[PDB]
RNA sequence: GCUGGCGACCAUAGCAAGAGUGAACCACCUGAUCCCUUCCCGAACUCAGAAGUGAAACCUCUUAGCGCUGAUGGUAGUGUGGGAUUACCCAUGUGAGAGUAAGUCAUCGCCAGCU
RNA sequence: AGUAACGGAGGAGUACGAAGGUGCGCUCAGCGUGGUCGGAAAUCACGCGUAGAGUAUAAAGGCAAAAGCGCGCUUAACUGC
RNA sequence: CGAAAGCUAUUUAGGUAGCGCCUCGGACGAAUACCAUAGGGGGUAGAGCACUGUUUCGGCUAACCGAUGCAAACUCCGAAUACCUAUGAGUACUAUCCGGGAGACAGACUGCGGGUGCUAACGUCCGUAGUCAAGAGGAAAACAAUCCAGACCGCCAGCUAAGGCCCCAAAAUCAUAGUUAAGUGGGAAACGAUGUGGGAAGGCAAGUCGGCCUGCGCGGAAGAUGUAACGGGG
């Protein structure tokens, strides 16, 4: 399950997310791409079972490049306490997802296939998605 | 041999406002500079450039804009693409 | 039990006297902890880098030198 | 010179306090109170502010 | 037209690479006796010099190569009024950062000497 | 400017007659090379890009007229304000 | 005429004291506020990767190079607002100072920016605006805190606001062009599907094929006294 080595702080604000992604959203080290067209959360846990779907379903043909990595810690206060005492423990770790970034890239296959494996793993994932293809300007 | 029929876009079209209005009803902002003229405010059809964008060639070869009577001769430089759906958004010209 | 829950007390730092006012000698300009400002015509500055005015004038701020810093000065 | 008359539309108990202090300012007291004032910037100003419970002819 | 000093300004003014100068000025250069130095050393700081050379340096000229500067248009954000509630939409005012076209091998003041 | 929570992270209850004043003076760290032990690192000598070194002590704001580092002489770590 | 439910301290915490907020008297009148113009300093929103950290793929020999992301306690950048000063128009018993008398220091909800919690709570803790408190009238069926609006008294007079005009119940069974067949309207997701209206394109030769973008609908849809998830009739 992905993770950062080391960070500065343990713990971090919940904050909001709004906006766009502008950013990580087109296709740059393969030929064809899965997009969020919606935003929220997407634990380490949906990563990984995405990627073995995806992998299982091409045949460890081509490569899969992962542009998602979750890096933000999420904390949970454990079962039947009460309401003050201090900020709870982390439990598990997300990646903030805005509509347009790209989730998952592949190369060396054709395009059928990729979107085989496309259509099985966005069954996994917690918001609507859709598939991309490189571009020139 | 491509060319995309224009119209003129003058102040109080320009903004974001105005650029607004402009989208929804299908229409596409452009910028035409380059060479010794002072740049060129655009409105382009979207349809049109869709269909323009979809083939190979017209990203190397001399594109003429016609914004009435007026002809161009540029190259497309730079594109502005929504980043959920991927509609165009704006779109630079270079006189060539 | 947690290990936080401590702070300091405020200390109230910051520009007291904008560029176009006029002040008189001894007027405290800008409270600041290390040198945000430097000290020009007519400042002096203290010796927790407080810069105060050392005649009647007019404040000014500027940018100067080749270290691009900024400076605060009194026009008479 | 130019002079322009100004009525008071909706009320203004619940406005912001710059908002009643514009109209305040102009002369109006009370909806449908109009008044008549000088065309300078500076009375543009405040009828800019509370542009949407006044009406200018 | 080549200089020396003191400033304004603080890269569109800077680094790189190349080329040029020795009348004058500046620099290297000679000797350490005296003045004056080196936690050792005339290296540097000094002093008395004038056989040399423009080698190093400095200074002035060339080229965007690296840097620096930089629109227009769009996008994000946002005050006020209204509508929606996952953070948007509409009216009105405002408006970046990044990126693109493009620009830069400096401008000026006071003084002294040389031709 | 200020601004709360049994909100998120760290320190203090000292040190120094020089680690204070002053005149004069200096410039870090990192790398590559050639050098008896001596090696990746002691001490030299020479180069290219450099603020990434330091500050008695936590962090922040600062620091070329260095506020960093030395040497001589000194007590302004004065009294009234 | 008209508050506060705050700040600071307290063997204080449901008490009290100074300051803030109300009222009366005196002095003094533009010093005051709103707006325009002018002069200022920011490090937030956003963004970025120059530092501090962290992340992906490649190249080369941990580190350098290329491409690629993220940040409350990162910043080469960087607003809108807000705040401070000077000048000016118009409109306002404005602002200051000196005395007598207080009450109050349990707040609540709604919107916006956040911390905490499960982006749970009619939860809890701050900032900021409105209402209630201490505010009646109209609408939301009924409904402190929402929307419109601030009640000196009287009238079997008139115009409007929010919201409405088939009947209960005042006013259009009004006019023009469309969509829906689900009582949808009048409660709810992933996902499923030749429902139906519109749009920009393709392949093949009486047309046919399947693909995208869209308006409105369908399934997914089980609870306990009585229909009971339009107030009702309809
Ligand atoms: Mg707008
Ligand atoms: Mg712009
Ligand atoms: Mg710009
Ligand atoms: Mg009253
Ligand atoms: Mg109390
Ligand atoms: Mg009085
Ligand atoms: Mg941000
Ligand atoms: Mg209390
Ligand atoms: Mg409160
Ligand atoms: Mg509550
Ligand atoms: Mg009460
Ligand atoms: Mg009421
Ligand atoms: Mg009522
Ligand atoms: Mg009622
Ligand atoms: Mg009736
Ligand atoms: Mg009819």
């Amino acid at each position: 399950m992905l993770q950062p080595k080391r960070t500065k702080f343990r713990k971090v604000h919940k904050g909001r997310n709004t906006g766009l992604a502008h950013r990580g959203s087109t296709v740059s080290f393969g030929s064809i791409a899965i997009k969020a067209t919606e935003r929220g959360r997407m634990t380490a846990r949906q990563i990984e079972a995405a990627r073995r779907t995806i992998s299982r379903r091409i045949k460890r043909g081509g490569k899969i490049f992962i542009r998602v990595f979750p890096d933000k810690p999420i904390t949970e206060k454990p079962l039947e306490v009460r309401m003050g005492n201090g900020k709870g423990n982390v439990e598990y770790w997300v990646c903030e997802i805005k509509p347009g970034k790209i989730l998952y890239e592949i190369e060396g296959v054709n395009e059928d296939l990729a979107r085989e494996a496309f259509a099985l793993a966005a069954a996994k994932l917690p918001f609507k998605t859709t598939i991309v293809t490189r571009t020139v300007m | 041999n491509f060319v995309l029929n224009a119209q003129a876009r003058a102040e109080d079209k320009q903004g974001k406002g105005a650029s607004r209005r402009l989208r929804r009803e299908s229409l596409v902002p452009a910028i035409i500079y380059g060479g010794n003229a002072e740049p060129v405010a655009v409105t382009l059809e979207l349809r049109e450039l869709v269909k323009a964008l979809e083939s190979n060639a017209f990203f190397e070869e001399v594109v003429e804009i016609k914004v009435g009577d007026k002809v161009e001769n540029v190259k497309i430089q730079a594109l502005q693409r929504h980043p959920a759906k991927n509609t165009p958004m704006h779109a630079d010209f270079k006189r060539a | 039990s947690t290990k936080n829950g401590r702070d300091s007390n405020p200390k109230m730092l910051g520009v007291k006297v904008y560029g176009g006012q006029t002040v008189t000698a001894g007027n405290i300009i800008v409270r600041q902890r290390g040198t945000e400002f430097h000290a020009g015509a007519n400042v002096g500055m203290g010796r927790d880098h407080t810069l105060f005015a050392t005649a009647d004038g007019v404040v000014k701020f500027e940018v100067k030198g080749q270290f691009g810093r900024r400076y605060v000065k009194v026009e008479t | 010179m130019k002079t322009i008359k100004v009525t008071q539309t909706k009320s203004s108990s619940h406005r912001l306090k710059n908002h009643k202090l514009c109209l305040q300012g102009l002369g109006l007291r009370r909806i449908g109170h109009t008044v008549e004032v000088q065309d300078t910037p500076s009375n543009r100003g405040m009828i800019n502010k509370v542009y949407y419970m006044v009406s200018v002819e």
